[PDB]
């Protein structure tokens, strides 16, 4: 049920059944693929409402603005979104290319989800028991509750973090302004001092601030910032 | 029951009027830094002639009042950098007198170096492994 | 008049010492060079650079025999096993030593500098490598010169 | 026992205010014996009087939160603004780990700008220094 | 169960007291930092170490005088030959080394430091000669 | 000789502040910052300027209580809940407050200043809004800070 | 293999991980530097930095 | 009575430190009164310490031994190294003539660059006058 060509068909909530082996690059405005296997579309579009969907064996090559995406079983997405993402995930892997601005994002299944550049305001990313996110640009204020046996790396050097780990989660962080941290017999890794840093650690529990020693300049901790 | 919030320890009048004239030479202190500061600009740091090192980042607390030969030579022991001087000691004392509380080495050389301006420089080579203590020229 | 003890007693000295080598904390005495070898289990929670609130007890006879001696530089050092990563571990023990050393200069030593660090399993005392913080290498180390 | 009369008369004990004030509830918190000494790291040896604060505003579940540290006249301002701002943002996220969701709370320091007493003196100035905590 | 610490402010004057400690030790450092004027390393003027392995040798030295005969004695303990160029004065240039056993390439290090600008000292050590300039 | 007290002690102090507050003029103690808060149903009449008789008696314990401190300025406004609109409202507010002050000062006050003013519930401690001057928000207060 | 903005001096970089400033002053456009994760670009012309 | 717990018991009566140390072990024997004055030659009247000392490392025969010796501040560098060189070797050969393969063992020589105490004072130059055995 393959769909490929080049044209204006532009208005599609099109929920497409399995073996839709849709690798179209058509100029599809009010667009909405949820596609059920088999997708292997490598395009260039521009969709600017896309709240997409993609089910198994769904890898993407797309020059689009989404609004939304949904992952089912496993996927290999590369996209260059610009607008605003509310993202969901199940069992899959996805990566994302351009300037996005996720507001929320919940993982609560093996998730390999990741964002070469992301510029949000307030990135609230809950985790739950198995994915690993890799989100890095920056934001304005961070809320990584990794309730969650997972991995949430980053280099997203972020004005103000509020990262809390719940049970042998890893998240990798770095505060610019505001760090905050809770650890519960789970690890923390802060890759940046920031300006304010307060960390609390529970049982068992590790927030250690495992910066690379031998900087070119470290800034060491100052009288705000030398917490124990 | 009435109570306001700091019900701290009872203090003497020796340490009341010690606090307020502290007060006053630290306002005293840092209008005058805040004049110097603004009339020469500080061209530079001291980062680029003292600077880190893997096994120079462990950290220290000190407190410290006698001349800078003891101290620098124990930071250095402690840094396992090989530590010299160049240039003699003058016959009056260099004197720091270092009071921090969990500082990096290589910060508490530059503190030490900071400290000591104008009578010798601290320089730290950290391709070798070398912390010298130079004096003045006078 | 000149003082004829110095706020401290070898009678104390060495009753502190025969009873934190008798809950475990082993004191080597080589001359002036004197050690504490702490184990991490017998102060911190496992992987963690956090202190439990009993083991303060522990740093109290600590800094109660680090009362009894005239000193110039106490140095702390700490180091573990392999948890994660060699990184992470310095990492770890970095804080480790010193958030001990804030303890210690917290409570009473009159130390002039305490030197802090920590290392990666890089000196390690023996070859049998059990577990985490149950393993005797999993160990702070306080040695200090006592000075005249 | 276990109620709103026990736990502020406790806090009287224990020597934080609180006001009540028709909505706006203020603790007001010293940190002079609630901080180590001019530092974010909490007085660690005072913890019942922060399961305490925390204990009491379990109560209130819906109320945004402001929270906001003060100084008094030592340092330059912008010592002063730092470290009131990094008191109160620890004590933002001594609040946010002991189980407030992040977005009811505010931090925000002041350089003593709004001075409930005098600094010229030194029992006024120890009133000086301290936390806000005011909600609705 | 922990403590208190000992010399903690725990008192309404003393705490006063060491928050103008603090506030007068940091407006200290940033008066030292504005008029701690420095060298670069790139810019230092002085000698380096000239890596030679007859310069690593591992020498002792007390000596209190001229400049031009420790050089000529450490050039020919080195088996380095000495140069001089540019003509001593009637007052001499006047260093002191007593270092009781240091490495001989940092002797000329603190040569070249305690002449200052007075003296000069650089060696070539492919030709392995030490000279010694005036100015 | 020079005096001990200044005509004030400081269990008539907290003895005001008890009864005070437990006839429901709520007394806060914030610094040296001193508030009163009154409850306008227990002065005036309602959505008048005018005092009742029997509330003197209420102006006598809150000017024995303004006896005890040494003060500069005491400021009293005044706001009540909406009545016809805001320009009635702080005309009645600003009358509101120059009568209780222009008794303050019939009375004994030993302040140098009392500034005097009234607002049209820009500032109201509630979002309950009930009525008139039962309201909790209709309220007059007097805010000072009590010097050395 | 940056990825510069058009405002005054922003500039992401994906060597792995990056979103540092420049300074668009002396315009070091070179394209063309050693990335590093340690807040380095080392272009041809200067280095930069998370600038702060 | 013919255990560790005996022998290290009389070797601190014969006045010998023992340190157990993970795997590595150290005796710390006084140059002092286990030689003749300045010399290589062992004292041969204090025999029981030295037949103790060689009684207590019976029980580890597998470990390889590092023996080292060392001096304080007096005389020339080269008569610190060569003495305290010489110590160690005879204490070595003392120990490879009372049954120690000979490739376990490892005598060096340390002109006090080690120095567990300081060498200003009497007493604690004589502590720093010794032969360290380890063994692991």
């Amino acid at each position: 049920a393959a769909a490929a060509a080049a044209a204006a068909a532009a208005a599609a909530a099109a929920a497409a059944a399995a073996a839709a082996a849709a690798a179209a690059a058509a100029a599809a405005a009010a667009a909405a693929a949820a596609a059920a296997a088999a997708a292997a579309a490598a395009a260039a579009a521009a969709a600017a409402a896309a709240a997409a969907a993609a089910a198994a064996a769904a890898a993407a090559a797309a020059a689009a603005a989404a609004a939304a995406a949904a992952a089912a079983a496993a996927a290999a997405a590369a996209a260059a979104a610009a607008a605003a993402a509310a993202a969901a995930a199940a069992a899959a892997a996805a990566a994302a290319a351009a300037a996005a601005a996720a507001a929320a994002a919940a993982a609560a299944a093996a998730a390999a989800a990741a964002a070469a550049a992301a510029a949000a305001a307030a990135a609230a990313a809950a985790a739950a028991a198995a994915a690993a996110a890799a989100a890095a640009a920056a934001a304005a204020a961070a809320a990584a509750a990794a309730a969650a046996a997972a991995a949430a790396a980053a280099a997203a050097a972020a004005a103000a973090a509020a990262a809390a780990a719940a049970a042998a989660a890893a998240a990798a962080a770095a505060a610019a302004a505001a760090a905050a941290a809770a650890a519960a017999a789970a690890a923390a890794a802060a890759a940046a001092a920031a300006a304010a840093a307060a960390a609390a650690a529970a049982a068992a529990a590790a927030a250690a601030a495992a910066a690379a020693a031998a900087a070119a300049a470290a800034a060491a901790a100052a009288a705000a910032a030398a917490a124990a | 029951k009435f109570k306001k919030p700091p019900i701290n320890n009872p203090s003497d009048d020796a340490t009341i009027k010690l606090a307020e004239a502290a007060v006053s030479v630290s306002d005293s202190m840092l209008e005058m830094a805040k004049v110097e500061k603004v009339i020469t600009p500080p061209s530079k740091d001291n980062t680029l002639t003292i600077p880190n090192a893997y096994n120079l980042q462990a950290r220290a607390s000190v407190d410290w009042s006698g001349p800078i030969e003891e101290l620098t030579a124990r930071i250095a022991k402690a840094a396992h950098f090989r530590f010299r001087v160049l240039g003699k000691s003058p016959s009056v004392p260099v004197l720091i007198s270092i009071s921090t509380k969990d500082e990096s080495l290589a910060e508490i050389l530059r503190d030490i170096d900071y400290q000591a301006g104008k009578k010798a420089s601290i320089h730290v080579y950290p391709n070798s492994q070398v912390v010298e203590l130079r004096y003045a020229k006078i | 008049l000149p003082c004829r003890v110095d706020g401290a007693c070898d009678a104390t000295i060495i009753k502190m010492m025969t009873d934190l080598n008798k809950k475990g904390i082993k004191v080597a005495s080589v001359g002036q060079n004197y050690l504490i070898s702490i184990p991490a289990s017998a102060l911190f929670a496992d992987q963690s650079p956090r202190l439990n609130w009993a083991s303060y007890s522990l740093l109290n006879e600590i800094a109660a025999f680090l009362k009894q001696f005239r000193k110039i530089a106490i140095t702390v050092t700490s180091y573990s096993s392999k948890y994660v990563s060699v990184k992470r571990e310095r990492a770890l023990t970095l804080a480790r030593s010193r958030v001990v050393s804030e303890y210690l200069w917290s409570q009473g030593v009159d130390s002039r500098i305490i030197f802090t660090q920590g290392l990666g399993s890089d000196k390690p005392i023996t070859s049998y490598t059990l577990g985490g913080d149950r393993s005797p290498n999993a160990r702070v180390e306080i040695t200090f010169r006592r000075a005249v | 026992r276990d109620s709103k009369r026990k736990i502020i008369r406790d806090l009287q004990k224990q020597d934080i205010q609180y006001v009540e004030y028709g909505d706006t509830r203020t603790l007001i918190i010293p940190t002079d014996k609630y901080f180590m000494f001019s530092s974010p790291r909490l007085n660690e040896i005072c913890y019942p009087g922060l399961n305490n604060v925390i204990r009491l505003l379990n109560f209130y579940p819906q109320s945004t939160i402001y929270v906001a540290g003060f100084t008094d006249n030592v340092g330059s301002r912008s010592h002063k603004r730092k470290l009131s701002q990094a008191q109160a943002e620890t004590m933002m996220t001594f609040l946010w780990a002991n189980g407030i969701a992040a977005k009811r709370l505010k931090a925000e320091g002041y350089g003593d700008k709004n001075a409930i007493s005098d600094n010229a003196i030194i029992h006024g100035s120890a009133q000086n220094r301290r936390i806000e905590i005011q909600w609705f």
